[PDB]
């Protein structure tokens, strides 16, 4: 008996190293995952980047330091107006083209918030009941 | 989930996994299955597989229900108990699962691969719940049975209207006609997608198919088909609806004058309407199809 | 005080802001029912900025003539112009000295409620000329900053850092951001958030933050950038992924005209609309309730707590309540003594850094915020990161500042009223270090008994009646007293804010060092009070307020809390008379402290001691993070010499702007009854055993709701969650002392339905076997000595 | 218990009309969600019947949604 | 008393077995079927009501007599209904009037 609950406690505090051995591993191949995914998402998004305008903006820069702010509104080629009603539509962006940011930018497509298409002749002040607001034009800069 | 055994019709919580219908099967029946065929892996709500790092025993008299999991003979925690054992599969609802021997017609059923034609002798003259497993069963063998079919490719187009085919080398290559329809792929780089529902049929000269399309797409080479699958559905319904002899007709109301056509199978008529369900059987062109239609004149 | 306003009336008539009909509204004072008022007061700015103008020439005709004199408020009219020269001693010329240290410190909160300075964004400072067009790369405003004080803070003697890196303690952080409060109000918001920068890592370039620009602090630089580097380590590639250059920069430009927030960008190429289900209804409970005699036409306890459903645009309506922060100018001379005497509040605990292996987190299982939501929960990062380059991060963030997206989260849960509620989830490279930096003094805080915060303090065992005996800590005419702070957490100034982080830091004079500190101020601030929230695949600037999902939320709205209790004593004990103050020890009180916060520049901790002594001797305090119970002198509160509700008032109109309507606010004449509501628990006077006890009751309501309505489908099952009744009952059990006898029948309800569902249970386990459990300890759950044992001091 | 109970109807009744993906029409889910709201925050049992007949009005007028013959033949 | 010991040491575990195994089996099934649970739910709750608007609409949704649109509350509001046959205008038509 007394060489015997030893075998007890071999077999117990085996399992236990043997479990805190996978979990510290598991825990290797899942760390290894999410560092591919990280890099990915980065390397995604450098390839997003409108190089020429971004560059333009940071040599401008005297540090090369500029506000993030000020990045997709110097930037960015494509912009999204959420616009809760017909009167805000009205002010903002009534037409094909409109102005915003100091640019010109043109529509490309309007949607709902369901995600359906919306054609410009449908937004009108009779035809506003009738959609689904808010509306989310995107336009591209001209 | 929890279910019904197929066989007795008891609470149960098992199936047999290496079945291809995956059938819920009480405690009893379970074991009376598993200990004598070939079949030797039950699921439960979770499958009963060996719960080790890495380990892979299904067979149920290796495994013990240990600890919080299912652990074969030496992963267990230290504590048992015993699965399979004391003449039942642990299961839930095991004290109230109670069976009967159709438990030699079933594993007749189980085994059977549909080749011979007794298997169908004893899939129809059987008891109810067995004549509705033994169709799905082979439903689902005739469905299983398409995977070792060959996929086709195009060899080229000399003509548009007749494909050109060539099977894949290794494996047999389906009969031609309007019964078998094929899916395509594309799998090159570069879009491993179906491409339309396609049909073939062969052509007299040399070889050729004189194909048909849902769609218009054609086959850059690479372009291929493969037979198209298809799950099988519960056996949800009996094949029979149980019957009920009415006294009198019950939702049905006959006719005035119902034709001087179809005044002769008044009675059968009647005797449609009184009974729930009814049977016509006669000879070729002796007036069965038309006597349903006589039917609609009536009511 | 909206009951007795006939000067500010006539001060808004007489200047043409309105119309004298103005005031027919119903809450034309309200700032978020009547945000118009605004605008009104705005149209005093201008009449307050030349005040200012004439008070630097007048000063500089001091300086020229020697003439030494103590400028204050009441000596200048209207237009501007001084007229009493009664105290003014004449020196050799060239050498004289106003002394304005109390004339631009009450007038402080002025400057920003009436936009003094809303002139200075025109060209050539006039308010018909058009808007100075900034250049949109310009960031760096330290040389406005420095015009802009030397014009209107010209006098103002003590020295002004345009950027807080350089500020010699937290009591110069404080005045300078300040300043910079006041004076960013003038400059593009565009100029704010990070300061990002491109850098190249194995030669791709990305675009990374390397500073940050904030409202309060300044320009803030990087320690460490390295602008060539060849891989990246999990650590730098966590902060890479949590901080918004790379997502703001990569996305679609925004034009958000749902809100009035300043919106950066579109992560996504479409616009998400999340929506709040209802709840789910256990009708086994329901009907076992009315079939007992619940619910009836007439009864008083009733459902009121619900599952409210949500549409799509709930998360960017609720959002858009950050519309009710505004910049706030504080009195920086009273600011700088209450925060003397908060910190006096939190002398009795111990705090500083700990290491990564003595951080303890709760639950693992909650979500990392944005963006690493996408690939684990926290534990995913708890996990692939070693204490080694936790505490790499941890010291990376004291020379660094690392700005972080929080997303919005939509609260499922049950509810009184149908306005959606709204959590922060905070990024974990922000809430890992936040504990990393404050959980010893977090923790030191939750183990403390008998304090004024009362923080880790249970109700159960005797801990409710223990709080309340500690809180009527030998007052001498004891009233209970307790407040509201509206839009609590979206109306909060970011000075405050500021003020609540300096001192949860001040436990870290061994630790860190001063820039040490400053850096994770900074690192506060760009993570939790200025920060980019993800709002439906959308970032956003937040204006500012405290979010609630930061590590230390609770505990910096205690210090708050404490801040403004102590600001609504001082401003009533300094608005008091002073020849009609009977005791001369309080007439003494009052000249020292009006010494000490005005004629004062060093902290006198004799006197921060004696104020400390007579707030806790008079205005005893019990403070759960926005809740307070007071039990201050009665006689002192209306001779004016304690805070009372109207003192409450007035402290959160001029340096919360919000209106605190005292239908919310409740006093308590009687003792014996216990405070009205504090935690949402009503307090009863029971005799248990043999002694009388305070014990803590719900609403029934809430009880109820909580039975009825669950938020899940399997909740509703009943015999599953027998330990969720079990738990509703131990909450209901003190319902049975109330001398209400539809009050007292809950937990008895509880009780026959925790016991009807072991009876079906029981049932249901013999049906799916035939035998039943051998052991079952479940028949002392309907049993009320589980619960009368839960309520008694023996543990 | 009417009042009380209209109020458990209206949640019930979200319930399914959140189940039928009527929250996919956002038009159509704000006129639910408000009728919801309106009818649990109501002490008037008429005011809640009437919101509650404009409530179920949209479970009815969804043909192939629910089978009403089917789920009235229950009762 | 060391064999009966061990036994009621397995037979505990048998029964923590036992309990989280029908908790995990009901809570999954109940999902499984809550969409025809809640309906039929939804319908004795209604039936329990027993308004005479709802148990109008009821009915006439039996027939076949459903709206077209939300049901209004206003006033003057227009209410768009599809009826199946000359017996559900008979009974609901009276004229120029329809009851609903
Ligand atoms: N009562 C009748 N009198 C005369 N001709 C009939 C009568 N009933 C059936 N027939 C003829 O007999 C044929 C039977 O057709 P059908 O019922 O379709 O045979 P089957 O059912 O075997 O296919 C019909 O084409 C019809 O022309
Ligand atoms: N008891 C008093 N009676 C009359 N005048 C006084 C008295 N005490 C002080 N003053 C004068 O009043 C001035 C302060 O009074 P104040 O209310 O400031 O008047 P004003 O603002 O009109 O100059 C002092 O300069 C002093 O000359
Ligand atoms: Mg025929
Ligand atoms: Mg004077
Ligand atoms: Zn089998
Ligand atoms: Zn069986
Ligand atoms: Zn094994
Ligand atoms: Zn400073
Ligand atoms: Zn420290």
């Amino acid at each position: 008996d007394r060489d015997a609950a030893m075998q007890r406690k071999l077999e117990k505090m085996a399992d236990q190293a043997m479990t805190q051995m996978y979990k510290q591993a598991r825990s290797e191949d899942k760390r290894a995952k999410v560092t591919s995914a990280m890099q990915t998402m980065l390397f995604t998004m450098l390839r997003k980047l409108d190089n020429d305008a971004l560059n333009n903006i940071i040599n401008n820069a005297r540090d090369g330091c500029v506000p993030l702010n000020i990045i997709p509104l110097t930037t960015a080629a494509k912009l999204m107006v959420v616009i809760p009603d017909y009167n805000t539509y009205k002010n903002t962006c009534d037409g094909t083209t409109f102005t915003y940011a100091s640019a010109l930018w043109e529509i490309q497509q309007v949607v709902d918030a369901d995600s359906k298409i919306v054609q410009l002749s449908e937004i009108s002040m009779d035809n506003s009941p009738n959609l689904a607001w808010p509306l989310i034009v995107t336009a591209l800069r001209a | 989930a929890v279910g019904a055994c197929v066989l007795c019709n008891s609470q149960t919580s098992l199936r047999c996994g290496a079945c291809i219908r995956r059938p819920f099967l009480c405690c009893k029946c379970c074991y009376d299955h598993v200990i004598s065929t070939s079949h030797k892996l039950v699921l439960s709500v979770n499958p009963y597989v060996c719960n080790a790092p890495g380990c892979d025993v299904t067979d149920v008299t290796q495994l013990y229900l240990g600890g919080m999991s299912y652990y074969c003979k030496s992963h267990k925690p230290p504590i048992s108990f015993p699965l399979c054992a004391n003449g039942q599969v642990f299961g839930l609802y095991k004290n109230t699962c109670v069976g009967s021997d159709n438990v030699t017609d079933f594993n007749a059923i189980a085994t059977c691969d549909w080749t011979n034609a007794g298997d169908y002798i004893l899939a129809n003259t059987c008891t109810e719940r067995l004549k509705l497993f033994a169709a799905e069963t082979l439903k689902a063998t005739e469905e299983t049975f398409k995977l070792s079919y060959g996929i086709a490719t195009v060899r080229e187009v000399l003509s548009d209207r007749e494909l050109h085919l060539s099977w894949e080398v290794g494996k047999p290559r389906p009969p031609l006609n309007r019964n078998y329809v094929f899916t395509g792929y594309r799998v090159t780089k570069n879009s491993k997608v179906q491409i339309g529902e396609y049909t073939f049929e062969k052509g007299d000269y040399g070889d050729a198919v004189v194909y048909r399309g849902t769609t218009t797409y054609k086959l850059n080479v690479g372009d291929y088909f493969v037979l198209t699958s298809h799950t099988v559905m519960p056996l949800s319904a009996p094949t029979l609806v149980p019957q009920e002899h009415y006294v009198r007709i019950t939702g049905l109301y006959p006719t005035l004058n119902i034709s001087d056509e179809f005044s002769s199978n008044v009675a059968n008529y009647q005797k449609v309407g009184m009974q729930k369900y009814s049977t016509l059987q006669g000879p070729p062109g002796t007036g069965k199809s038309h006597f349903a239609i006589g039917l609609a004149l009536y009511y | 005080d909206e009951g007795n306003c006939d000067t500010l009336k006539e001060i808004l008539v007489t200047y043409n802001c309105c119309d004298d009909d103005y005031f027919n509204k119903k809450d034309w004072y309200d700032f978020v029912e009547n945000p118009d008022i605004l605008r009104v007061y705005a149209n005093l700015g201008e009449r307050v900025r030349q005040a200012l103008l004439k008070t630097v020439q007048f000063c500089d005709a001091m300086r020229n003539a020697g003439i030494v004199g103590v400028l204050t408020l009441d000596n200048q009219d209207l237009n501007g112009n001084w007229y009493d020269f009664g105290d003014f001693i004449q020196t050799t010329p060239g050498s004289g000295v106003p002394v304005v240290d109390s004339y631009y410190s009450l007038l402080m909160p002025i400057l920003t409620l009436t936009r003094a300075l809303t002139a200075e964004s025109h060209v050539d400072t006039d308010l018909t000329k058009p808007y100075i067009k900034w250049d949109l790369l310009k960031y760096d405003f330290t040389e406005e900053r420095l015009k802009l004080f030397d014009r209107y803070f010209k006098y103002w003697d003590q020295t002004y850092h345009p950027n807080c890196v350089n500020c010699l303690d937290d009591r110069c952080i404080l005045h300078c951001a300040n300043f910079n409060v006041l004076f960013s109000t003038v400059f593009p918001p565009t100029s704010f958030g990070p300061l990002v920068r491109k850098i190249f890592v194995d030669g791709v370039p990305f675009v990374v933050s390397t500073g940050y620009h904030f409202r309060e602090l300044g320009v803030v630089h990087n320690q460490d950038v390295n602008l060539h580097s060849s891989r990246l380590s999990f650590k730098e590639l966590l902060v890479y992924a949590a901080d918004p250059a790379m997502h703001a920069a990569s996305g679609n430009l925004l034009l958000d005209k749902r809100t009035t927030c300043f919106s950066v960008a579109a992560l996504t190429n479409n616009v998400a609309f999340q929506t709040v289900k209802p709840g789910n209804f256990n009708k086994d409970f329901y009907d076992f309730a009315v079939s007992k005699g619940f619910f009836k036409e007439g009864s008083s306890v009733e459902l009121k707590h619900f599952f409210f459903a949500q549409d799509g645009n709930a998360a960017i309506s609720d959002y858009d309540y950050y519309r009710y922060n505004l910049p706030t100018m504080c009195d920086i001379r009273q600011l700088l003594f209450v925060v003397e005497v908060v910190d006096k509040y939190f002398d009795c605990y111990d705090g500083g850094c700990i290491n990564a292996n003595q951080v303890i987190v709760n639950n693992l299982d909650k979500s990392a915020g944005f963006p690493f939501n996408k690939w684990g929960k926290a534990r995913l990062y708890y996990d692939s990161m070693s204490y080694e380059d936790q505490d790499a991060l941890f010291a990376y963030t004291k020379r660094n500042v690392i700005p972080t997206i929080t997303q919005m989260n939509l609260k499922y849960a049950i509810s009184a009223k149908n306005r959606a509620r709204t959590v922060a989830g905070v990024s974990i490279c922000s809430t890992m270090t936040n504990r990393q930096f404050h959980q010893k003094l977090l923790k030191s805080i939750a183990a403390t008994r008998g304090a004024t915060v009362v923080i880790g303090t249970s109700k159960f065992y005797g801990g409710w009646h223990n709080m309340l005996k500690t809180v009527y800590s030998d007052v001498e005419n004891p009233h209970l007293m307790g407040w509201d702070y509206p839009k609590c957490d979206r109306a909060m100034p970011n000075m405050l804010r500021i003020m609540a982080s300096l001192v949860l830091a001040r436990k870290h004079t061994t630790c860190c060092s001063l820039s040490h500190r400053f850096y994770r101020l900074a690192n506060e601030c760009a993570q939790v009070l200025s920060e980019m929230v993800m709002c439906g695949g959308s970032l956003y600037v937040k204006p500012g307020g405290t979010s609630s999902g930061d590590a230390t939320t609770a505990y910096a709205n205690s210090v708050f809390n404490i801040c403004q209790a102590v600001t609504a004593n001082v401003n009533a004990l300094l608005s008091t008379d002073g020849n009609k103050i009977a005791d001369k020890y309080v007439r003494n009180l009052q000249h020292r402290l009006y010494e000490c916060l005005y004629r004062n520049r060093d902290v006198d901790t004799d006197f921060v001691n004696e104020f400390y002594a007579y707030l806790r001797k008079h205005f005893s305090m019990m403070i759960l993070s926005d809740d307070a119970v007071v039990c201050f002198n009665s006689t002192y509160a209306s001779q004016g010499l304690v805070a009372s509700i109207k003192n409450f008032k007035s402290v959160l109109y001029y340096q919360n702007n919000v209106f605190m309507s005292e239908a919310k606010c409740w006093t308590e004449t009687d003792l014996t009854k216990g405070p009205h509501e504090f935690c949402s628990q009503h307090t009863m006077l029971v005799k248990q055993g043999d002694d009388y006890v305070y014990l803590p009751y719900p609403d029934p309501s809430r009880i109820l709701g909580a039975g009825c309505f669950v938020d899940d489908i399997v909740k509703t099952d009943g015999t599953l969650m027998i330990e969720r009744f079990v738990s509703l009952a131990i909450d209901a059990y003190p319902l049975t002392k109330h001398p209400n006898q539809e009050y007292a029948d809950v937990f008895h309800l509880y009780l026959q339905y925790i016991r009807k569902l072991h009876d079906e249970l029981t049932g249901h386990m013999l049906d799916m076997y035939s035998v039943m459990l051998t052991n079952d300890n479940t028949s002392r759950y309907w049993e009320p000595e589980f619960y009368e044992a839960m309520y008694t001091p023996h543990t | 218990s009417k009042m009380s109970d209209v109020k458990c109807t209206s949640v019930v009744l979200l319930s399914v009309l959140q189940q039928l993906r009527v929250e996919s029409s956002s038009k159509l889910w704000a006129q639910c969600v408000q009728l919801h709201n309106d009818i649990l925050l109501a002490k008037d049992t008429t005011e809640a019947f009437e919101k509650m007949v404009s409530l179920l009005s949209v479970l009815l007028s969804m043909q192939g949604a629910v089978d009403i013959n089917k789920l009235c033949e229950e009762m």
